[PDB]
RNA sequence: GGGGGGAACCUGGGGAACUGAAACAUCUCAGUACCCAGAGGAGAGGAAAGAGAAAUCGACUCCCUGAGUAGCGGCGAGCGA
RNA sequence: CUGUUGGGAAGCAGCGCCAGAGAGGGUGAAAGCCCCGUAGGCGAAAGGUGGGGGGAUAGGUGAGGGUACCCGAGUACCCCGUGGUUCGUGGAGCCAUGGGGGAAUCUGGGCGGACCACCGCCUAAGGCUAAGUACUCCGGGUGACCGAUAGCGCACCAGUACCGUGAGGGAAAGGUGAAAAGAACCCCGGGAGGGGAGUGAAAUAGAGCCUGAAACCGUGGGCUUACAAGCAGUCACGGCCCCGAGGGGUUGUGGCGUGCCUAUUGAAGCAUGAGCCGGCGACUCACGGUCGUGGGCGAGCUUAAGCCGUUGAGGCGGAGGCGUAGGGAAACCGAGUCCGAACAGGGCGCAGCGGCCGCAAAGUCCGCGGCCGUGGACCCGAAACCGGGC
RNA sequence: GUGGAGCCUGGGAGUGAGGGCGCGAGCGAUAACGUCCGCGUCCGAGCGCGGGAACAACCGAGACCGCCAGCUAAGGCCCCC
RNA sequence: GGAUGACCCCAGGCGGUAGGGGAGCGUUCCCGAUGCCGAUGAAGGCCGACCCGCGAGGGCGGCUGGAGGUAAGGGAAGUGC
RNA sequence: GGGCCUGACUGCGAGGCCUGCAAGCCGAGCAGGGGCGAAAGCCGGGCCUAGUGAACCGGUGGUCCCGUGUGGAAGGGCCAU
């Protein structure tokens, strides 16, 4: 049968024009209070996942 | 469509029992048996082969060792000699010279003496 | 760009078609491929452990018998027993691009074209259906069965005619293909099926 | 050009690797498999592309972002794809977007909207939306837009 | 007029567990296996108190596609219009 | 048809002939023309069918205006418990209904995903309805299906023999020859068996029958062995036998030498497996994915189900899919977009080779190969769990 | 320094029980064919070859095939040899 | 070198388990085949000190056997114990 | 020790440390609006290295992005906790 697309990789991650894997940054869900500005800030971007684990996640999503 | 195995086998152990006759036993008569001879038979070949070059050289220098001491200097010391004379006959022309040559050998022994 | 010989009763004209000067011999394996193929019957089968006759019962205990351990006797490793990844029903067709199908075509009467074997006729004489008719023709031709032909035309009539020959391969002009093009030495075209082969491959 | 003549061109047609097929194979005994362990099983392992043996997973650890959805689905709304000009330059008179689905350009069920990038040509292109320097670029090159709804 | 039989097929009434989640209870396997009733050469369904956004379609059944989409989910394994 | 070899002609040779029939199977071997067939035609008194053709029958048919009589009840509807749907209590509607309450008849009622308004859709609580669809006990056709350890469990007197109280389990076993011409008679023998005779092309084709491998048992011959220490061989020389400056067999002496497999840091190992021989026995297939590769077309590529044609002929079919644009949770914007007050900074994106031509290419399609996901997924093996029966 | 060197993109793995030895430590008893690290090595996979009586890892040396040729390494040169 | 896998010359590499890669051999089946080999003997069996190939194997000759087999080149697998 | 203060900033962040991943760490500089200082300048908590917890589910404040025919609403998303 046809591959299912795995629905916990869509709803965490994105595959960019260049085929890069890119989610958010780990670590404000919570306990945050003493966590510097500099912290939050730069926890609210994207990131690129490493290659190896990039390349395992965008065989998970067979039709993006 | 299905290929069973057929003729193929039986031909592929005829190969090998062939190969063992004239063994003990099983070992010519048995496919397996045979085969674990034969295995060892092509190490030992090989090794022999490698070894009958050794086998021959001992037994060239044990008779060309005999000739000498009859002329009063051993092999060590004949070999030497020739090598100072530039004599480059080998081992297995000189046991042959010992033996079938005794006067052409006298003479070797002559100037591997004086070479020294 | 090439030069076809006609049959007339003005005599051995001339014809002039753009068929393709370039020849492409994996390309035409690749049709006869996909020809042979999709014409199987796939119908070859075998029976898995499951599907096998006998009973699920484990044939003898487990352990302290003394005996290997077994399951039941349907087990492949069991004479009588199931078969392993042995052949089921199967479709062994495909769908071989249509622009290389079509140009195939082009390129098997091409080749035939190029030999000088094609030969265009515009009527076929006094044959109506009596394979003696045909080989009275076919010898006036220059067809004497020393070379196999593919003979296509519409004429049911000539097709009767000819069939039964050894050396003879008939067809409807829709009929055309490259696998019976190749298979024969000489490919002989009714006017007004060499027509429609220029429709397929327009 | 006989049956006998045809021939795939090298490397079209390659044999395949028959494992636990003897020794000189290379390929014998373990088959390729190594020895032991869940992976030389048949059945083998769990998904490479999740699993990790038995860690919180790479995937799972990463947080969710977005609008995931609710029942009853998806919210019908209008939907625009673009078109470049310069892939419009194929053309001459007049485009609308039926047209341009029949060239393969736009997708059906899908309303057109013209782009910026390439150049503009004095022709009537009707669609639904253009951007800012789509309109420009036509309005200059003596093109006449057509605002459809 | 009924009764009982028929290899599968079919509708209905009931309905597991191994297994999978690399443990497990929700979940899965699965409304499957199986039991029972019934129908036939097929059974079921069928002529809108429908669909769902088209200012639209127009009974039902079956195939392709829509689509592994929309979504569902200890938002896990997976399930899936 | 004839000649010829042969037990046998269909082989070979000479001269013909048919073909809407040169599919195929027989016949003493290899036959278009000997046989059965094949192409092409023909055929039902009787029974079954009859969806097509014809004919009856039942049944079917107006328009304004007034009237507000009728339009399916423990029903709709609401609440509680649940099932069904992709929907696992979720904003949880829709469909269904076990308990409680409980209407109305077109100004009536249900629905469009809590709810309300608006705008639309529809007519609940009665029933029937072909065809397109599923299956294969049965009949036929066809195989890059099996060929007696295969293929159904059974090619054969098999769901049998046999096992089991029973449910239930469940085998083995095909072949003389062209034709029985199946060996009259005689001999030894109680018979069995054999020796002659006879049949046959062939009888180590003799019914315990085609071929007749291997382990295994024996007879005869050559070489060799009773002072010798061994994974059994191997290398050298010599003796003897054989076949005719060579070779084959054998082995006396000398040298060297710790089985095969598996598992292990490490095995000849006193660690696993294997008595020997023969046959069966394990990395496949589908769909999807990801690379590589052989070709086709290339800003484009490709069809699916189906329809037509064929009866080993291919074609049609553009619905759909992938690609041509990205960025954003989204609204939305777009060669850009997101964060931001920013025209700041940053994330993620954007830009062929030669003389109009040729070449190459994004991409996409088909084949092929490696690997991956889903299924038993390389094969064999549990202890157990569940259902229904005995 | 041109090497079965190195760097980049990608396909395919296997391994994730090591062991002896030398040197540097901890642990142990300035015990273990002990144990746990470090640097190296060999065996693993070189149970192929010469030496060490015999003996995976000590000394010598990396076995493409052939030769009744020659030179050497470790170790040896009274006889077994 | 010659120009291309035409063959020759010079040079260097070539222990190998797990494992990666490459080139081949053989078995059943299809196209080639309305053909070709075949009773002046098919397949299969028993020999061989002969020929070709590194090898897997392929030839040739003798005996058996008595009716089938099948090339060059390609295709597909129930393909080697 | 004292005075004035709230940079225990908002928007970003070149470039690096470490490093299998994910994390962890350091950070010049630009813009907004501040603090202290005559100024040069310093200030994105604390001399430094521990004082911690990924996702899932959910609570609260804001944003006013989605809102299932349409207006709302229910419920989500985004920022912060
Ligand atoms: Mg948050
Ligand atoms: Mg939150
Ligand atoms: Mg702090
Ligand atoms: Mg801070
Ligand atoms: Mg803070
Ligand atoms: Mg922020
Ligand atoms: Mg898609
Ligand atoms: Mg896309
Ligand atoms: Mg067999
Ligand atoms: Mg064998
Ligand atoms: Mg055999
Ligand atoms: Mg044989
Ligand atoms: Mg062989
Ligand atoms: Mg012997
Ligand atoms: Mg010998
Ligand atoms: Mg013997
Ligand atoms: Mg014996
Ligand atoms: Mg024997
Ligand atoms: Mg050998
Ligand atoms: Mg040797
Ligand atoms: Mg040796
Ligand atoms: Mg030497
Ligand atoms: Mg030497
Ligand atoms: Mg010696
Ligand atoms: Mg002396
Ligand atoms: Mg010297
Ligand atoms: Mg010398
Ligand atoms: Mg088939
Ligand atoms: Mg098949
Ligand atoms: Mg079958
Ligand atoms: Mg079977
Ligand atoms: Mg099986
Ligand atoms: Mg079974
Ligand atoms: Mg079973
Ligand atoms: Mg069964
Ligand atoms: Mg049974
Ligand atoms: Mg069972
Ligand atoms: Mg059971
Ligand atoms: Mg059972
Ligand atoms: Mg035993
Ligand atoms: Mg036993
Ligand atoms: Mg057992
Ligand atoms: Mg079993
Ligand atoms: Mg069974
Ligand atoms: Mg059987
Ligand atoms: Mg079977
Ligand atoms: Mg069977
Ligand atoms: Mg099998
Ligand atoms: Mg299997
Ligand atoms: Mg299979
Ligand atoms: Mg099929
Ligand atoms: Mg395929
Ligand atoms: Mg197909
Ligand atoms: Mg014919
Ligand atoms: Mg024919
Ligand atoms: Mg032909
Ligand atoms: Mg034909
Ligand atoms: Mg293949
Ligand atoms: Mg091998
Ligand atoms: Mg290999
Ligand atoms: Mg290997
Ligand atoms: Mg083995
Ligand atoms: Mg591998
Ligand atoms: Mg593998
Ligand atoms: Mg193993
Ligand atoms: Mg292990
Ligand atoms: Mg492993
Ligand atoms: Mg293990
Ligand atoms: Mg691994
Ligand atoms: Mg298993
Ligand atoms: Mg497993
Ligand atoms: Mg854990
Ligand atoms: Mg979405
Ligand atoms: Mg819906
Ligand atoms: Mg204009
Ligand atoms: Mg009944
Ligand atoms: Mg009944
Ligand atoms: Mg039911
Ligand atoms: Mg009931
Ligand atoms: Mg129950
Ligand atoms: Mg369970
Ligand atoms: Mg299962
Ligand atoms: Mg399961
Ligand atoms: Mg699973
Ligand atoms: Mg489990
Ligand atoms: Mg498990
Ligand atoms: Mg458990
Ligand atoms: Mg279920
Ligand atoms: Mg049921
Ligand atoms: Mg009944
Ligand atoms: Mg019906
Ligand atoms: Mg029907
Ligand atoms: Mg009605
Ligand atoms: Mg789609
Ligand atoms: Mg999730
Ligand atoms: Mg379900
Ligand atoms: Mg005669
Ligand atoms: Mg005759
Ligand atoms: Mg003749
Ligand atoms: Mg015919
Ligand atoms: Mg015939
Ligand atoms: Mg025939
Ligand atoms: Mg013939
Ligand atoms: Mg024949
Ligand atoms: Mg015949
Ligand atoms: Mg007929
Ligand atoms: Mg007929
Ligand atoms: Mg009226
Ligand atoms: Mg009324
Ligand atoms: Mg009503
Ligand atoms: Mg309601
Ligand atoms: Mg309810
Ligand atoms: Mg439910
Ligand atoms: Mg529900
Ligand atoms: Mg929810
Ligand atoms: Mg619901
Ligand atoms: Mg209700
Ligand atoms: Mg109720
Ligand atoms: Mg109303
Ligand atoms: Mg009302
Ligand atoms: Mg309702
Ligand atoms: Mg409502
Ligand atoms: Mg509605
Ligand atoms: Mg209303
Ligand atoms: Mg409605
Ligand atoms: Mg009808
Ligand atoms: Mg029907
Ligand atoms: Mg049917
Ligand atoms: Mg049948
Ligand atoms: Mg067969
Ligand atoms: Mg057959
Ligand atoms: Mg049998
Ligand atoms: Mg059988
Ligand atoms: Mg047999
Ligand atoms: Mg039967
Ligand atoms: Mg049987
Ligand atoms: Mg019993
Ligand atoms: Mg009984
Ligand atoms: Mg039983
Ligand atoms: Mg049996
Ligand atoms: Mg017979
Ligand atoms: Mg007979
Ligand atoms: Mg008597
Ligand atoms: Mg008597
Ligand atoms: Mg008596
Ligand atoms: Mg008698
Ligand atoms: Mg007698
Ligand atoms: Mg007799
Ligand atoms: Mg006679
Ligand atoms: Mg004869
Ligand atoms: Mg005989
Ligand atoms: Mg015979
Ligand atoms: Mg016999
Ligand atoms: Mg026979
Ligand atoms: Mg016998
Ligand atoms: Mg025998
Ligand atoms: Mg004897
Ligand atoms: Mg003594
Ligand atoms: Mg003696
Ligand atoms: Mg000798
Ligand atoms: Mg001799
Ligand atoms: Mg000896
Ligand atoms: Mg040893
Ligand atoms: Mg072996
Ligand atoms: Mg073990
Ligand atoms: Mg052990
Ligand atoms: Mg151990
Ligand atoms: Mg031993
Ligand atoms: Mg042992
Ligand atoms: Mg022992
Ligand atoms: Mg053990
Ligand atoms: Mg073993
Ligand atoms: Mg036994
Ligand atoms: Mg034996
Ligand atoms: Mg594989
Ligand atoms: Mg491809
Ligand atoms: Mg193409
Ligand atoms: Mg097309
Ligand atoms: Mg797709
Ligand atoms: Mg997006
Ligand atoms: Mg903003
Ligand atoms: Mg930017
Ligand atoms: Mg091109
Ligand atoms: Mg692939
Ligand atoms: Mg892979
Ligand atoms: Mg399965
Ligand atoms: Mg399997
Ligand atoms: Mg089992
Ligand atoms: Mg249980
Ligand atoms: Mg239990
Ligand atoms: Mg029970
Ligand atoms: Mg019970
Ligand atoms: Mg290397
Ligand atoms: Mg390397
Ligand atoms: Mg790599
Ligand atoms: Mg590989
Ligand atoms: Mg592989
Ligand atoms: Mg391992
Ligand atoms: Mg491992
Ligand atoms: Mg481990
Ligand atoms: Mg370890
Ligand atoms: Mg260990
Ligand atoms: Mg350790
Ligand atoms: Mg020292
Ligand atoms: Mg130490
Ligand atoms: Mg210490
Ligand atoms: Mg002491
Ligand atoms: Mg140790
Ligand atoms: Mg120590
Ligand atoms: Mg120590
Ligand atoms: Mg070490
Ligand atoms: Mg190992
Ligand atoms: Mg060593
Ligand atoms: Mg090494
Ligand atoms: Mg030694
Ligand atoms: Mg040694
Ligand atoms: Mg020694
Ligand atoms: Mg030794
Ligand atoms: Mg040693
Ligand atoms: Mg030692
Ligand atoms: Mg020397
Ligand atoms: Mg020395
Ligand atoms: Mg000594
Ligand atoms: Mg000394
Ligand atoms: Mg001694
Ligand atoms: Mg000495
Ligand atoms: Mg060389
Ligand atoms: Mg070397
Ligand atoms: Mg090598
Ligand atoms: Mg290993
Ligand atoms: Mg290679
Ligand atoms: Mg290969
Ligand atoms: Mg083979
Ligand atoms: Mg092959
Ligand atoms: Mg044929
Ligand atoms: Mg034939
Ligand atoms: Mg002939
Ligand atoms: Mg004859
Ligand atoms: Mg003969
Ligand atoms: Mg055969
Ligand atoms: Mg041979
Ligand atoms: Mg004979
Ligand atoms: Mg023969
Ligand atoms: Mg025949
Ligand atoms: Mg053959
Ligand atoms: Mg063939
Ligand atoms: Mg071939
Ligand atoms: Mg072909
Ligand atoms: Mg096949
Ligand atoms: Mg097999
Ligand atoms: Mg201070
Ligand atoms: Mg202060
Ligand atoms: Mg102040
Ligand atoms: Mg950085
Ligand atoms: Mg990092
Ligand atoms: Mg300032
Ligand atoms: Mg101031
Ligand atoms: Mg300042
Ligand atoms: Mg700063
Ligand atoms: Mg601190
Ligand atoms: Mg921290
Ligand atoms: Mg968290
Ligand atoms: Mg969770
Ligand atoms: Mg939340
Ligand atoms: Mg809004
Ligand atoms: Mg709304
Ligand atoms: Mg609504
Ligand atoms: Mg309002
Ligand atoms: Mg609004
Ligand atoms: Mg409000
Ligand atoms: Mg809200
Ligand atoms: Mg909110
Ligand atoms: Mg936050």
């Amino acid at each position: 049968p046809k591959m299912k697309t795995h629905k916990g990789a869509k709803k965490r991650v994105k595959i960019t024009a260049s085929g890069k894997v890119v989610a958010m940054k780990t670590g404000k869900r919570h306990l945050n209070w003493q966590k510097s500005g500099k912290e939050i800030r730069q926890k609210g971007r994207k990131f690129v996942l490493a290659k190896p684990e990039a390349e395992r996640i965008k065989l998970l999503l067979p039709y993006e | 469509p299905r290929a069973k195995t057929g003729v193929v086998r039986r031909r592929k152990h005829k190969k090998i029992l062939k190969l063992a006759k004239g063994y003990w036993g099983l070992r010519s008569k048995s496919f397996r048996k045979a085969r674990e001879t034969l295995f060892a038979a092509g190490n030992y070949a090989y090794a022999h082969r490698k070894r009958r070059k050794r086998d021959f050289r001992r037994l060239w220098i044990v008779r060309i060792n005999a000739a000498c001491r009859q002329h009063g200097l051993n092999y060590s010391t004949f070999i030497h000699g020739l090598k100072k004379a530039g004599i480059e006959v080998d081992r297995k022309n000189l046991a042959d010279l010992a033996v079938r040559e005794p006067q052409v050998f006298a003479e070797l022994v002559e100037r591997a003496k004086a070479a020294q | 760009v090439y030069q076809i010989p006609v049959l007339s009763p003005s005599g051995r004209r001339e014809l002039a078609a753009d068929l393709p000067a370039e020849i492409n011999p994996h390309l035409l394996w690749e049709v006869v491929r996909w020809q042979l193929a999709k014409r199987r019957r796939g119908t070859a089968s075998t029976k898995t452990r499951g599907e096998v006759a006998y009973s699920g019962r484990k044939i003898w205990p487990q352990k302290h018998t003394g005996r290997a351990r077994h399951g039941d006797i349907g087990a492949p490793i069991f004479v009588g027993g199931g078969v392993v990844f042995g052949p089921k029903p199967r479709d062994y067709s495909y769908t071989l691009p249509k622009k290389v199908r079509k140009k195939g075509l082009a390129m098997a009467v091409a080749d035939r074209a190029r030999e000088g074997k094609l030969l265009l006729v515009e009527a076929f004489a006094g044959v109506n259906g009596k394979t003696k008719e045909f080989l009275a023709w076919a010898k006036e031709a220059g067809l004497d069965g020393s070379e196999s032909v593919l003979l296509v035309t519409g004429n049911e009539l000539v097709r009767r005619a000819a069939r039964n020959l050894p050396w003879v391969v008939t067809l409807a002009p829709e009929g055309l293909n490259v696998y019976d093009i190749v298979r024969t030495e000489r490919l002989v075209m009714d006017l007004d099926a060499w027509e429609v082969f220029q429709n397929r491959i327009g | 050009m006989k049956l006998s003549d045809l021939r795939p061109n090298p490397g079209a047609n390659k044999r395949r690797k028959r494992v636990g097929r003897g020794p000189g194979s290379g390929h014998g005994k373990t088959a390729t498999r190594g020895h032991k362990g869940q992976k030389s099983r048949s059945g083998g392992l769990k998904d490479p592309r999740r699993f990790e043996g038995g860690r919180s997973t790479t995937l799972m650890r990463l947080p969710k972002r977005g609008m995931q959805g609710q029942v009853p689905g998806e919210i019908k709304r209008p939907r625009y794809q673009g078109v470049n000009l310069k892939d419009l330059a194929r053309f001459e008179g007049e485009v609308t977007p039926e047209l341009l689905v029949r060239a393969g350009l736009l997708k059906k069920g899908y309303r057109l909207k013209i782009l910026g990038e390439g150049e503009a040509k004095p022709l009537k292109v009707v669609a639904h939306a253009f951007s800012k320097s789509a309109l420009e670029k036509l309005k200059a090159a003596g093109g006449e837009p057509v605002l459809l709804e």
